[PDB]
């Protein structure tokens, strides 16, 4: 429906033929789904297409053309199939590397299924609201949006349920001041988005309120969907350092390749002309040794890592945050959903007992049962007691039942009593059901009926006229009640107040004692406050609520209800009744999680609604502070924080581990101050108010069970809201890194080997140790089997014992670049030494133990001077198989050196990555085929002796393991 | 067996790709 902003609500409902109270029928949904498509951008559409990509490379085709010119010169005159073989190998090297890249990219794309765009509809098939994938929303259905929600489609507003609807449309209009909405038509059909004040645009936010509307356009037809068509679409620090190093390596190898075409100056004449031989050998090294385009295994362990993370409940939204994740040095976490289970239970409570001048005594009680079940006893001095015998408890229960927007619900399949409203409130419902202050019959009730039986007995003694909702300035709420149907002696209207102890107790002029009343004094106040403190500070670190009644409340038309700031005044002149103490245990895995952070050099900062005293005590229980540690400079309330000068506030964030009772703007500030010390901070949040901080944080972390706005501003979502999930995500972050570095080390050294190998032959003047098709053969087996197996190796051993990596750190340290050269140098020398060994000290027709092989160039005509042997044993097919076999086996060996960055094979055995071992055996069974299955050794070279020759291949290759061990020792025992 | 089981799938595809390559060099001749 194109111009819905200009028509009446009644015209929009008319247009689609939809009831506003009902919503679309399954039949309508079905027909609309066909007519209008899904609420999404069209999927953009491969196996063969991606193979040709590699053949676009200039240096790849330079090889092919050189093997074509070499083939044509043969046909008009091994060398015959050379162009056919290379082509087959290079399609295979392409297939292997292009197939990994696409699967990694698909798996990473498939992360979006963990947190799919959701919408809320009323449809004809249910009375209740239905949460569905935004994708399945259709033009014409009835949509409900409220605070924190992302608008799922372009919607004409039907009715605003809250007093006011506030919308953040910045993403579409640039204005970042939330905007007011209405319901009347906006007559101008040409009107700009800014003027469509009755409209809700897909991709935007509800910054406050609640509204119902009808969907006008979806998918592409939507305002943001038109923009996303015309829209046309930044490298991470580790991507820059890898690209830059990619060019440093690329140009050195390119110079050395041309240096191979030069030093073989005169040799263009032996059996302008022979340069096609030394050119086609130089270009092959370029194709094998230079890594052009991102190696696929890299993107594979990122893909394997975030898949692992998602299974551990950390949903990565921003991939660049996987890089930041192992640099995090600070975690700021909210307490309730995250450090604690949020399973509330009242385990303690008290009322006033006796008051005599300075003297005040209390009736304390404890309550068993910690789930939401109405099952447990009320104890005093450890003895079971009946709450109704205490008139003050009758009143305390009346307050808990009336100051409450929650109920219990028995879930018949799960067999469990579940919560309806807020955990805190439901804990009070549960309590009330256990106290059963009026001795109502409950024993014969079904579990369904039992859930709220006692709460309703209370709820029938009065009418709940209205509620003074909670607000942050007073930290208390209240309800206003009149007696129902009229009792015997018409007692006046009442108010019941619950809230934070400190604030409500100050507003009390009286205290209840039984059913009698007595003036609030200093002595009574001190006694009330001391027990609040003991329970706040004791083993169970309880959250205390104070409960009061205003005995003589104002008249009704004295009280304005749309103005939250007059609410405190109405809640004065109170009568203190009693206190309840709530349990909310720390999660089981949290102490261990915090100790891991200590070990990894990560500071943890708790933010809580608890009072300061309690906040500290929780921190001692969970290991954030030591049970004796001084804390006076490391713990702050938002109030104390606001009273500090700016420089002092800053210094407080340098060292603080505990913030209690913070204004909504504090998180942002903490982020800023932490950044002023180059901290890499992770910050949790869930509300529309947490969004600015989540934006500023290096890693914003949103709660799975929280708002979409917080999720949209974050890098990561916690599926289970759990603090431990965060720590485990740092664990993976660091692991992925070490996995990249293990693959990078193996890739660089093996390619450097290829270079040193060939350069040594051309430099000294030796006969070619490896023919180009052999080089392209090894280059394919390694990159195909063992190299991709390292993408599947386990986490490195002590990644949570090193401190966090700096963002300014270089990708490859000098020491590491040494480990690249030293290892690459030994392989290059070992391959050329294995061919030269056959010539020097080997029993199969040798050269000279002095040095004669250098001048192999002069033989066929230069026989009588300094030879005395045949001159075709330099084209022999055995020295080139010794060089090949040493390369292949030292490549399998070099892979065992890539199981861990710094751990010895004595600690991390070869069988740690069991897939690596497999791919080796697969690599060997392929090698035992180009030496034995009889058409192939002809196209390459001929086999090595059954025993004695292999023992040299092994005694040459195996010290590569021994060498890297020393270099690992000079890294383990160096630190 | 769940995530480790995609290593066998990954290598087998690469093995087949390399093996097919050799058998084509066999046939040509
Ligand atoms: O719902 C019946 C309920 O009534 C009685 O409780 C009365 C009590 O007698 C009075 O003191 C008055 O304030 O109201 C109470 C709650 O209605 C029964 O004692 C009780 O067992 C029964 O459930
Ligand atoms: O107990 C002494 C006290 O009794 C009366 O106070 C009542 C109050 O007026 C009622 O609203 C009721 O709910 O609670 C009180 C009893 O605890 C007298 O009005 C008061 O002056 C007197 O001090
Ligand atoms: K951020």
């Amino acid at each position: 429906m194109e111009a819905a902003h200009s028509k009446s609500t009644e015209e929009c409902l008319a247009y689609f033929g939809v009831s506003e109270t009902t919503g679309l029928t399954p039949d309508q949904v079905k027909r609309h789904l066909e007519k209008y498509g899904h609420n999404e951008l069209p999927a953009e559409e491969s196996l063969w297409e991606l193979v040709i990509e590699q053949f676009e490379d200039l240096l790849v085709r330079i090889l092919l053309l050189a093997a074509c010119i070499s083939f044509v010169l043969a046909w008009f005159e091994t060398a015959f199939v050379e162009p056919f073989v290379i082509l087959l190998i290079l399609i295979a090297n392409a297939i292997v590397g292009v197939w990994q890249e696409r699967n990694a990219e698909n798996a990473i794309e498939a992360l979006k299924e963990y947190e799919p765009e959701m919408g809320k509809v009323y449809r004809a098939d249910r009375k209740s609201v239905q949460r569905i994938k935004a994708r399945d929303i259709v033009p014409g259905d009835i949509v409900e949006v409220a605070v924190g929600d992302k608008v799922p489609a372009d919607i004409r507003i039907l009715s605003i349920k809250s007093t006011t609807l506030r919308v953040d449309q910045s993403i579409l209009t640039g204005e970042s001041v939330s905007v007011i909405k209405h319901t009347e038509p906006v007559p101008d059909p040409r009107a700009v988005n800014q003027d469509k004040k009755n409209m809700l645009f897909s991709g935007t936010n509800i910054a406050a309120g609640k509204a119902l509307g009808i969907v006008a356009t979806t998918g592409v037809s939507t305002e943001i969907g038109k923009i996303r068509d015309q829209m046309a679409a930044d490298k991470t620090p580790l991507q820059q350092k890898l690209d830059e190093f990619g060019e440093q390596l690329s140009k050195v190898i390119s110079l050395i390749c041309v240096a191979v075409w030069l030093i073989n100056i005169g040799h263009f004449n032996d059996p302008i002309r022979g340069a096609i031989y030394y050119f086609k050998i130089a270009v092959a090294l370029a194709v094998a040794a230079i890594p052009e385009g991102l190696p696929a295994v890299i993107t594979t362990c990122l893909a394997l890592g975030t898949r692992r993370m998602a299974k551990k409940n950390a949903i990565v939204r921003s991939l660049p945050s996987v890089e930041t994740l192992g640099c995090t040095s600070v975690i700021c976490s909210d307490k309730t959903g995250t450090l604690t289970t949020n399973q509330m239970s009242v385990c303690k409570m008290f009322i006033i007992d006796k008051v005599d001048g300075d003297f005040c005594s209390l009736n304390e009680f404890s309550i068993t049962g910690s789930t939401y079940a109405p099952e447990g006893e009320v104890l005093k001095n450890d003895k079971p007691i009946r709450s109704g015998q205490f008139d003050g408890l009758v009143e305390l229960a009346t307050i808990c039942a009336l100051c409450n927007d929650s109920s219990l619900d028995f879930n018949e399949t799960k067999g469990v009593y579940e919560k309806v409203g807020e955990a805190t409130e439901t804990a009070l419902t549960t309590l009330v059901e256990k106290m059963n202050v009026f001795n109502t019959e409950v024993r014969n009730l079904s579990k369904v009926e039992r859930a709220n039986a006692c709460n309703s007995v209370i709820r029938q003694l009065m009418k709940k006229e209205f509620t003074l909702e909670f607000s942050r300035d007073r930290k208390s709420m209240s309800v206003y009640c009149s007696p129902a149907k009229s009792s015997r002696a018409a007692v006046g209207n009442k108010m019941f107040v619950k809230g934070a102890p400190e604030g409500v107790i100050d507003r009390c002029n009286y205290v209840r004692v039984g059913t009698t009343r007595v003036p609030m004094t200093g002595p009574v106040k001190e006694k009330i406050l001391s027990v609040i403190k003991e329970w706040g500070t004791g083993r169970d670190t309880l959250r205390c609520l104070a409960l009061a009644t205003r005995d003589t409340p104002p008249k009704r038309e004295e009280m304005v209800l749309d103005d939250s700031s007059r609410f405190m005044e109405y809640e004065t002149d109170l009568t203190f009744v009693g206190v309840v103490g709530m349990l909310d245990p720390p999660r089981k895995e949290v102490m261990g999680s915090i100790q891991l952070c200590r070990d990894a050099g990560i500071r943890v900062i708790m933010i809580t609604g608890d009072n300061k005293g309690t906040a500290i005590a929780i921190c001692r229980r969970i290991g954030i502070f030591g049970e004796n540690e001084e804390v006076a400079d490391r713990a702050y309330t938002g109030r104390e924080f606001d009273d500090l000068p700016l420089a002092e506030q800053r210094e407080a964030c340098r060292r603080a581990c505990c913030f209690a009772r913070v204004e909504p703007s504090h998180k942002s500030k903490i982020v800023e101050y932490l950044q002023s010390y180059d901290e890499i901070t992770a910050m949790t949040g869930d509300g529309v108010n947490d969004a600015p901080a989540l934006k500023k944080a290096e890693i914003g972390i949103a709660m799975g069970s929280g708002t979409a706005v917080a999720k949209t501003a974050s890098e990561m979502v916690l599926a289970d809201d759990n603090f431990s999930t965060i720590v485990a995500a740092v664990e993976e972050g660091r692991a992925i890194y070490n996995n990249m570095k293990q693959f990078i080390r193996y890739l660089i050294s093996s390619n450097v080997g290829e270079v040193v190998c060939i350069f040594l032959t051309a430099a000294l003047g030796l006969p070619e140790a490896l023919i180009p098709v052999q080089l392209l053969w090894v280059n394919l087996v390694t990159d195909g089997l063992p190299a991709t197996a390292l993408g599947f190796n386990p986490p490195d051993l002590d990644i949570m014992d090193r401190p966090p990596r700096s963002p300014k750190e270089p990708l490859i340290s000098g020491w590491l670049f040494f480990r690249y050269m030293a290892i690459g140098g030994y392989v290059g020398a070992a391959t050329v030494g294995a061919a030269a060994w056959w010539f020097m000290y080997a029993e199969d027709g040798p050269g000279v133990t002095y040095h004669q092989l250098t001048h192999f160039m002069q033989c066929t005509e230069d026989h009588p001077h300094f030879e005395g042997l045949d001159c075709e044993i330099f084209e022999a097919p055995e020295p080139m198989t010794m060089a090949l076999s040493v390369l292949v086996t030292i490549e399998m060996c070099n892979a065992l050196n890539s199981l861990s960055e710094n751990q010895s094979l004595m600690r991390m055995p070869p069988w740690v990555n069991i897939w690596l071992l497999g791919s080796i055996c697969l690599s060997m069974s392929l090698h035992f085929l180009i030496l034995y299955v009889d058409p192939l050794p002809m196209i390459f070279k001929l086999k090595a002796l059954d025993l004695t020759q292999w023992l040299m291949v092994l005694k040459i290759s195996l010290p590569v393991i021994g060498l890297d061990e020393i270099l690992k020792f000079i890294a383990r025992n160096y630190l | 067996p769940q995530q480790a089981r995609q290593a066998l799938q990954c290598l087998f595809i690469n093995f087949c790709a390399i093996l097919i390559c050799l058998l084509l060099i066999c046939i040509i001749g």
